[PDB]
């Protein structure tokens, strides 16, 4: 009569456009459409919201998608995964969404040569620029590893010691930290840009 | 859509006190964030204070470092009126004070200091506050 363990749901906000809470219900001996419900703490509305867009993986629910109008950043997100055939098998998680925001990868990588010993890299991230920090990796075709540099809300990196006879490669990614949140996972890497020959 | 209208401004000697009021009207059920901004003469507008309306007064307020411990922002949910108690006013507080309200629960917001201007959709017309060292 002991209730079975439930899968753990992983929620992530992607560029404050939507939220994907996903789980893997392939552990069940009998397959079941697990149901998702959610609400917010420090909120006078004591109402439980059912999932509006379930995600399916082989005819069984494998997650839920919340639209932007359903996301309350900076309010504690309580998500409840429940077994419909047995309501006693339920699990609730309390999440802080400001630490689970994942922005898109930086876009529009441009290089601008100011002098023969100074060139700058520029990018934009489809996101409030003052809420993102950035990491710039670069390497030449004669470098064994990468070279990273942290860039703040100013989206400008100046290449130290430019060598015109070497071909460079640049990539940048962003993270929702630390001014507007405390996220730990970075965004995906941007497409690589190149310079020189 | 909310409609804000400030009041309670004036000209006060340095060290005096003041209390602004900003009555909200319209769709006051969906404005989750409210704040106060001020604009000094010839200078850009800056955030003073911010508050989350539906919290339980548990860390739901944020103030600028320039007004911390001197200004307090409150909210009367029954009358739909925002307040900003101002004490120990110095001449640097002379500015045009605006209240603002926002309905975007998903919007990122600065968690250190006064509110940013981009974090609010609806604004009031403003009320003038003038602090002088002598008696005006
Ligand atoms: C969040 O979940 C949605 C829903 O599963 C994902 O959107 C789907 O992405 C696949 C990618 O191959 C498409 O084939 C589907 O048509 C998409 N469906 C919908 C409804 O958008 C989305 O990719 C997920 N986001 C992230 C960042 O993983
Ligand atoms: C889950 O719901 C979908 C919705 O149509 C249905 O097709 C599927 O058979 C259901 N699976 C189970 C195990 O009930
Ligand atoms: C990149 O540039 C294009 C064209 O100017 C623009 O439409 C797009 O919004 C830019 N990217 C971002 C993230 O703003």
């Amino acid at each position: 009569a002991d209730p079975l363990p439930l899968p753990e749901v992983q929620c992530f906000v992607f560029n404050v456009e939507y939220m994907n809470c996903t789980w893997n219900s392939s552990s069940e001996p009998q397959p079941t459409n697990l149901t998702l419900h959610y609400w917010y703490k420090n909120s006078d509305n004591d109402k439980v919201q059912k999932c509006s867009h379930y995600l399916f993986s082989e005819e069984i629910t494998s997650g839920c998608q919340l639209q932007k109008k359903e996301i309350h950043l900076y309010q504690t997100f309580v998500v409840q995964l429940q077994d419909p055939r047995e309501p006693r098998r339920q699990a609730t998680q309390m999440l802080k969404l400001q630490n689970l925001v994942i922005p898109w990868a930086p876009e529009n990588l441009t290089l601008h040569k100011l002098s023969e010993s100074q060139l700058e890299l520029n990018w934009n991230n489809r996101f409030l620029n003052h809420c993102l920090e950035h990491l710039v990796q670069y390497r030449t075709d004669w470098d064994h590893s990468w070279t990273e540099q942290s860039v703040d809300y100013r989206h400008k990196f100046s290449l130290p010691s430019v060598d015109g006879q070497k071909r460079y490669t640049f990539r940048v990614r962003s993270r929702f930290n630390p001014l507007c949140g405390s996220a730990q996972h970075w965004s995906e890497w941007s497409h690589p840009i190149h310079w020189g020959s | 859509q909310v409609q804000l209208q400030e009041s309670g401004g004036g000209s006060v000697q340095a060290g005096g006190s003041l209390r602004l009021s900003c009555a909200a009207s319209g769709y006051t059920y969906r404005d989750y964030y409210m704040g106060w901004f001020r604009q000094a003469p010839g200078r850009e507008r800056e955030g003073v204070a911010s508050i989350y309306t539906r919290g339980s007064r548990e860390g739901s307020t944020r103030y600028s470092s320039s007004v911390e411990g001197r200004f307090t922002i409150t909210l009367d949910t029954a009358k739909n009126t925002l307040y900003l108690q101002m004490n120990s006013l110095k001449p640097e507080d002379t500015a045009m004070y605006y209240c603002a309200a926002d309905d975007r629960t998903w919007l990122p917001r600065v968690q250190l200091g006064g509110p940013r201007e981009n974090e609010y959709n609806y604004w009031g017309q403003g009320t003038q506050v003038t602090v002088s060292s002598g008696a005006p």
